[PDB]
């Protein structure tokens, strides 16, 4: 009743450790280090060790090693050996060859249906388009270089399904296979792979992770060789068509080559020196954006770090294999020093494939992911963290009093903007005269007018509490989907039985019994679930009396998933609690963390080792100014003060310590490799916003020593400061001189200062430069934007990033990934063509290998295939697939990607999307002219499809919860149904029999809180559903329903409180039928008689798109008036004219650029972004910082609902019973809070979370400032035909098709028009006001609601918290 | 001169605190934490007070 | 009236003292002990004494001569190595410079020599 | 004068805090057992007395 | 009373003192320990009732605010 499904594709972590114990179980010696785990591993093996060796084939295989017949090596021995495999017969030759050639003709036939839609609307113009057809001449014959990863990628994901399929079936399969790949021998498991090549005599061991990165280092490179084909037979057909990189693919295998061969020559430790030729991208792109002396500086360093990584990796490796049973494996090219000749070629062939050009230069950082992983060993790990973290950093006092007035200073400054007034101060008499005026007139000096005493002076001052702790705890924020730390007395559970001593299994075993059941977890969700004594106020109350403060408990875990760290669940609690604090509170006050010459440069740092070097004595000097601001000692410095008394433990599964008899507390076992104690404060992740704000205060201290300006961004782990400065220039001086003095003044500044709190830079992370910014990999040169769009689309294959295999997930992310070829790489057809190859073959190839259905989808396919023949009157059922891969998904077909998405990102209402779409694409067969207008011509397919489209039975359930959830849903049936929906029920019936009441209290109650939330809002008569949002987020309800979404995403539902990683078959029958319903949706929606015959069908003279979509969604419904969803598409509204019209009766977009092509090139104009309007209300006078965030919320959402139902004849009742519930105010002492509005269209401008508040276009942002635009004259029409009253077409929306018309008509004619007029379809615009609502709401559902989900409201407003907001 | 002088004296009297205050608060570390102490050194705050107030209005009952 | 020129001097002069000897003051920051078994405090001392307890590894810390140079506000040559005008190269990378100017074929290696 | 007289005030104030400043450094640079269990004594007693204090003063009426 | 400078002078005296016994006792493993723990001031009354003052004013902030309600 329970089945295993393991990965497809690397999700998690290379395993040294894995790999050394089971290698040295199986050759019975050292296998790749000399540590303990093979020591243990050889005295305990487990039991799946056990059985790998025990199988004939393996003991056949060391039978013959053991004689000196066959040799050890790394599995990079055969990750290079792999990647080489040619051996292919004529036949498989043939086979091979004869599947690719069909992909490509299907693909290209699968996306001719879309570009003749285009070129119809644009007025531009087996295969009908010429441009496909020449492109289908030029891709008839793959090359050689293709057809080898082809071939590779194809054995591989054979050998995975395989194994996967049986696996499935059957409990413990191993695969034993030597006739897929020819020469190999593979045994794979899921617990470790035997890899054997018999004509070169070698053998390895690694493990199942090992072969997923090989799998997908094939796919990889395939989709490379796939993406540069496809886009150099398009450059070559027109210029313009292509990416904007171009590429030779006779360089790129020899690249594949050579960084194979630095991987095979060095082991393991090659991954250092292919981590360090990303310096030398960069090293080749100043040599074109810098002047002499930055790039001289930056390339010297570049060699330098490369050469010491390579000199390092050759140490490493000696010392490592020298005492284990790979030490003949070491090559006589490593102690030649010859490897440094082959290291070169390598950087050769690098800078012919940049070519000298930024295109080239900034595709290539694809490089970097294309040669695989490492094993992690993660002792080793752990020991080098060790000695940066136990050291003594010694300070002088006027460097801490400076960085502490610093800080005090940014935090007064910036109560001064915001709150208008100084913080409280408690000890105001510490200030002389001056600060005292700045402290009575509520002002600030200027950092120019700052000096050190003065920050020196601020470091003296304490402060009263401004700002408050919350008293509930949130659930959201604390349960989670990821693991937890035992305590630290149970935590010799980590590691496996049979690696345990003896006396430790018998001590576990008895402490067990003293432990709740929710401290045995294992999990976050399940150390929830388990607690029977939970409390809301538990949180609260730990923090007040700090609890967590000299805890016999606390451990912290290592893992190798860069060492993640783990604790167990209070002190996470309290983690999670201090850096929502300093986000909520604190960040607003740092915006940046989130004289004859001007001269100026520019410093990047890299501090992802920054905390290591951070101190008690460095970051809690500022923590206790946040502390003191909250009220609470110790919040802020929890780290400093509670780590430095734990043991840090690697925890990974393989990686034991050695615990010496009589010992079975932690904190007395041997400090050893993975194991030691002291550790001097710095956890990676933890308390990282303190760290960064404390960065940001460092620079200020900077700018006022060095007496220059400075302009931070920290972003992640990397910084760029931007440092100006005004000068007098010399006598024979230039400005690029006078720039490079700066930036070293500027270096020596920055090294003192930091090294003078204990962080010693070295020349490794810091570069100096002057003008340009690898801005978070961004390379941007002269305001045009070179993008690195091949690296996003390396694992587009066919069962990604989904649960249990789920068909449309699947299709959705391949569209998705395959839209970053268009979005960025700025080639519409270069992402259809890819997105065509992936798509095709999920569907028509591997659909009928699913794991768990085995062909039943593919069954499925095959009858809607029929379907659609018969119903379209199709040729055949090829025909009917190129059709079924272009309908939209909505009406159950297969195409992830709509039209309107090529010109404008965002839409205020799919199914309008969607019908367009679908007449677009039906155009194709019945030959209509997407020009004119609407007719009918002797062809009644698109009438036939129409038809059934509003012409259904009528089936409404639960009609205004579903609106609140979605207020596009479609109702009736008449929709695909998604995963929480599916396991919604099945969520809730786990949850009623946890040990934790809230849980199941709230879920006991969940349907009958369903029934009272559709039978609340009912008789209001115009529906709104946009408000039902509205009142659906301001009651308890949305939190729940926010926990139950994030649990039902999750494999097996049902086996969350049972312990154990399988499924159960119940859930396997969910998402089955889940699955084969949603293939056959079409089938049901299309009807083979149009729900009868002798229906009229539906005429198409003087129709409009966006009615049609109105009446559907109401009858899907049986509501009589929907009211602020249904919009027009722009794409279908506006018609496209090129010539100066008499009038030009449109928006008029023009190039303001001179050259005939923009495409990287920079304009004269402003970006375009889309930017909705700002919001027109009048906020009251209260003390804000009072309330906490969650409060403010609540008045924000009770506001809107005050603003938009204002109409009923029940308001003062329902706002009464809102305010009452929710707030614990009375409406009247409530309305002094509200914003209130004075905009009287909430139809245009209300702002709820299901609503776009931007609109951009489909381009990137550097290129919209070559075009100007004009929209008066239809303005002038759209006046005269309405006036004064407000309509329903999106204004930002119409720039945008604009824009990006402009740049597909570049793309396809080679020519940018001068100019584009858009003129609109009259009658597909109506009116949007504001309606008279009547009916009146029900208030004892409402109260219902309120009160069986009270557990999940907000802290209502004290009265020590209302007097105080209006003093 | 003599209120020039006064001010003088002041502000020297303003930087020794400052740099009193700094070093008070760095030495408050893991060490006065585990010995207990470190409530002693940088003072008592609004949510101690609160729990001893709501402590010493209900004594069992109110 | 020197009666108050006098005690003003007197103040002043203290007053300087005392900023002085707080403007020469290290703090050493809380750690393990030697032969550790627990944490010793921060310790706070004269410039001196300090450079002294770094120089006698009293205080136990690896980069030695750094710490003592940076405690006595002056730069190493590292300081001027890492922050120098131009970068200058090691034996190894002087080699690959020499291999990666001019396409001369000096390398003399393919993928066959394995 | 006013000036005077208020500038020797502020002057007592900012002298009185210094010393208060000193003393907690030096009580608190012990570092055995017998200083700091007396601190943590005359906390649980401060304790405890703002505890009396508190219901004495409010037991007022 | 403008020679009050007077007792401004001595005060500062006490300071200066204070100020150098703090850096020898944490210099005084070896060096200025003949026994543990040197020989102090005998002074820890004066910061307890320093504490008490402040969260005297504290609570009396505190009690004031919440007479309103």
């Amino acid at each position: 009743a329970n089945v295993y499904l393991t990965d497809s594709y690397l999700k998690g972590v290379i395993s040294f450790s894995e790999c050394n114990a089971l290698g040295s179980y199986i050759f019975n010696g050292p296998y790749l280090k000399n540590d303990y785990t093979n020591l243990i591993s050889r005295q305990n093996p487990l039991i799946e060790h056990m059985n790998l060796k025990k199988l004939n084939i393996t003991q056949s295989l060391i039978s013959k090693y053991h004689k000196g017949e066959i040799k050890l090596e790394e599995p990079t021995y055969f990750q290079s050996l792999l990647m080489t495999y040619k051996s292919m017969t004529s036949s498989e030759q043939i086979a091979t060859t004869n599947l690719l050639k069909k992909i490509i003709r299907r693909a290209i036939e699968i996306s001719d249906v879309k570009v003749y839609a285009i070129l119809n609307k644009l007025g531009l113009k087996t295969i009908k388009t010429t441009l496909l057809k020449k492109l289908m001449c030029s891709m008839q014959h793959p090359p050689s270089w293709l057809i080898h990863w082809f071939n590779l990628y194809t054995k591989l994901n054979n050998i995975l399904t395989q194994y996967r399929s049986n696996e499935v079936k059957n409990h413990g399969f191993t695969l034993i296979d030597n006739q897929t790949l020819s020469g190999f021998q593979f045994i794979l498991n899921q617990y470790g792979c035997i890899v054997y090549h018999k004509e070169l005599k070698r053998i390895t061991v690694t493990t199942y992770n090992q072969f997923l990165t090989w799998k997908d280092i094939s796919l990889s490179r395939l989709n490379v060789c796939l993406i540069t084909w496809i886009s150099n037979c398009l450059n070559t057909l027109n210029k313009s068509l292509g990416l904007r990189c171009g590429f030779n693919n006779v360089i790129l295998t020899q690249l594949f080559l050579y960084g194979d061969c630095i991987l095979k020559l060095f082991h393991n430790e090659g991954f250092y020196i292919i981590k360090e030729v990303e310096g030398f991208i960069m090293s080749l792109i100043l040599n074109i954006t810098e002047e002499d002396q930055f790039r001289k500086r930056f390339y010297n360093s570049m060699l330098n770090n490369i050469t010491d990584a390579a000199n390092k990796a050759q140490k490493n490796l000696l010392s490592r294999v020298c005492h284990t049973l790979l030490d003949k494996t070491v090559s006589d090219n490593i102690i030649n020093g010859r490897w440094i000749i082959l290291l070169s070629k390598f950087l050769k062939l690098i800078k012919l494939a940049g070519d000298n050009n930024l295109n080239n230069l900034s595709e290539l950082y694809f490089l970097f992911r294309i040669f695989g992983h490492p094993m992690v060993d993660e002792r080793q790990a752990m020991d080098a963290v060790k000695i940066n973290c136990n050291e003594t950093k010694f300070y002088l006092l006027s460097s801490l009093s400076m960085l502490r007035g610093a800080f005090i200073y940014r935090i007064i400054k910036g109560f001064v903007n915001n709150y208008n007034r100084w913080p409280t101060l408690r000890n105001a008499i510490v200030l002389p005269l001056r600060w005292l005026t700045y402290y009575k007139l509520n002002t600030y000096p200027s950092l120019l007018e700052l000096t050190e005493r003065d920050l020196i002076v601020l470091s003296g001052l304490r402060f009263y509490r401004e700002f408050r702790l919350p008293k509930k705890v949130d659930l959201e924020m604390i349960i989670n989907d990821k693991a937890i730390s035992p305590p630290k007395n149970l935590i010799w559970t980590s590691f496996p039985r049979n690696y345990m001593p003896s006396h430790i299994q018998n001590y576990i075993e008895h402490e067990k019994l003293k432990f709740s059941e929710s401290d045995k977890s294992r999990r976050v969700l399940e150390y929830y679930l388990r607690d029977n004594k939970f409390n809301e106020c538990d949180l609260y109350n730990c923090v007040v009396n700090q609890s967590y403060l000299n805890n016999p408990n606390h451990v912290v875990s290592l893992t190798g998933k860069r060492m993640f760290a783990m604790q167990p669940g209070m002190f996470r609690q309290v983690q999670i609690l201090a850096e929502k604090m300093i986000a909520e509170n604190i960040l607003q006050f740092f915006p940046e963390s989130l004289n004859n010459y001007i001269s100026k440069c520019s410093i990047i740092t890299d501090l992802s080792k920054f905390n290591q070097a951070f101190r008690y004595e460095t970051s809690c000097i500022c923590s206790d100014v946040l502390d003191e601001l909250h009220g609470v000692q110790s919040l802020f410095s929890w780290l400093h003060l509670t780590i430095p008394h734990v043991t840090i433990i690697c925890t990974y599964r393989h990686a034991p310590p050695y615990i010496g008899d009589h010992i079975v507390d932690l904190n007395n076992v041997d400090e050893q490799s993975g194991l030691y104690r002291y550790h001097m404060g710095g956890i990676e992740g933890w308390c990282q916003k303190l760290w960064t704000i404390e960065a940001i205060s460092l620079l200020d201290l900077i700018s006022l020593k060095g007496k220059f300006s400075i302009t931070a961004l920290i972003n992640g782990d990397n910084q760029s400061i931007d440092i100006s400065k005004p000068i007098r220039l010399m006598e024979g001086q230039t400005h690029a001189q006078a720039d490079y003095l700066l930036a070293l003044n500027s270096l020596k500044l920055l090294y003192k200062e930091y090294a003078g709190i204990g962080h010693k830079l070295k020349g490794t992370e810091t570069y100096i430069s002057r003008d340009m910014q690898f801005m978070s990999k961004t390379i941007q040169h002269n305001g045009v934007y070179y993008p690195a769009s091949i690296k996003k689309v390396l694992r587009v294959g066919p069962w990604i990033n989904t649960i249990l295999d789920d068909f449309k997930v699947s299709l959705e992310s391949i569209g998705s990934l395959t839209q970053e070829l268009e979005y960025r790489g700025e080639s519409l057809l270069c992402s259809l063509i890819f997105r065509n190859v992936w798509l095709y073959n999920q569907i028509a190839l591997q659909l009928k290998n699913h794991a768990l259905c085995n062909n039943k989808l593919y069954l499925d396919i095959l009858k809607v295939l029929k379907h659609l023949k018969t119903f379209f009157n199709l040729d055949n059922i090829d025909t009917a697939l190129t059709l079924y891969m272009n309908l939209p998904m909505l009406f159950g077909g297969g195409d992830p990607n709509l039209l309107y998405r090529s010109f404008y990102r965002r839409t205020p209402d799919f199914l309008t999307e969607a019908i367009v779409h679908s007449v677009f694409i039906l155009s194709y067969y019945t030959n209509h002219d997407l020009k004119d207008k609407l007719q009918d011509l002797s062809d009644d397919r698109l009438n036939k499809f129409l038809t059934c489209i509003i012409t259904f039975d009528k089936n409404p359930n639960a009609e205004f919860v579903t609106l609140m959830r979605d207020p596009q849903a479609l109702g009736s049936e008449r929709q695909a149904k998604i995963t929480s929906e599916i396991n919604r029920l099945a969520v809730t019936e786990v949850l009623s029999t946890a040990p934790n009441k809230i849980f199941s209290k709230s879920a006991q109650h969940y349907t009958t809180t369903e029934i009272d939330l559709n039978d609340i809002m009912q008789n209001i008569e115009p529906t709104y559903p946009h408000g039902l949002r509205v009142v659906y987020e301001s009651l308890p309800f949305y939190k729940a329903e926010k926990i139950v979404n994030l649990i039902s995403g999750t494999k097996s539902i049902t086996n969350i409180l049972e312990k154990t990683s399988a499924i159960d078959l119940t859930d396997i029958d969910r998402a089955t039928e889940m699955m084969r319903k949603n293939i056959t949706l079409l089938i049901r929606i299309l009807p083979l008689d149009c729900n009868r015959d002798k229906r009229e069908i539906l005429s198409m003279e003087n129709l409009s798109i966006t009615e049609l979509s109105k009446y559907v969604r109401e009858r899907s419904w049986s509501l009589s008036n929907i009211v602020g969803v249904t919009s027009p598409s722009i794409m279908y509204t506006m018609d496209i004219k090129y010539t100066t019209s008499t009038i030009s009766s449109g928006i008029i977009i023009e190039k303001y650029n001179v050259n005939s092509l923009t495409r990287g090139e920079r304009g004269p104009t402003k970006p375009w972004v889309g930017s909705s309007t700002q919001e027109k209300k009048t906020m009251p006078v209260y003390n804000r910082q009072v309330l906490t965030k969650k409060q403010r919320d609540q008045i924000d959402l009770l506001a809107k609902l005050d603003w938009v139902y204002a109409s009923i004849d029940n308001k003062d009742e329902f706002m009464e019973e809102l305010s009452i519930g929710t707030l614990g105010l009375t409406y009247e002492k409530a309305k002094k809070l509200f914003p209130q509005y004075l905009s009287v269209n909430y139809l245009h401008r209300l702002t709820v979370s299901s609503r776009p508040c931007e609109f951009p276009a489909s381009i990137p942002a550097y290129r919209t400032t070559n075009y100007h635009f004009d929209t008066s004259p239809i303005n002038r029409i759209l006046t005269e035909k309405y006036g004064d009253e407000d309509i329903d077409i999106v204004f930002q929306n119409c720039i945008s098709f604009g824009l990006s018309l402009m740049s597909v008509v570049e793309q396809f004619t080679n020519v940018c028009p001068n100019r584009i007029i858009l003129i609109p379809k009259l009658n597909e615009i109506h009116l949007m006001k504001p309606p008279i609502f009547t009916g009146d709401v029900d208030i004892h559902k409402l109260k219902q609601v309120i009160q069986k989900q009270h557990m999940f409201l907000p802290d209502k407003i004290s009265l020590t918290q209302y007097v105080e907001l209006f003093l | 001169n003599i209120t020039a002088r006064l001010d003088r004296i002041d502000e020297k009297l303003s930087e020794i605190l400052g740099m009193l205050h700094t070093l008070v608060v760095a030495s408050a570390g893991p060490t006065s934490a585990r010995d207990g102490i470190r409530d002693a050194m940088v003072g008592l705050r609004e949510e101690m007070i609160e729990k001893i107030r709501t402590e010493a209005l209900m004594t069992n009952d109110r």
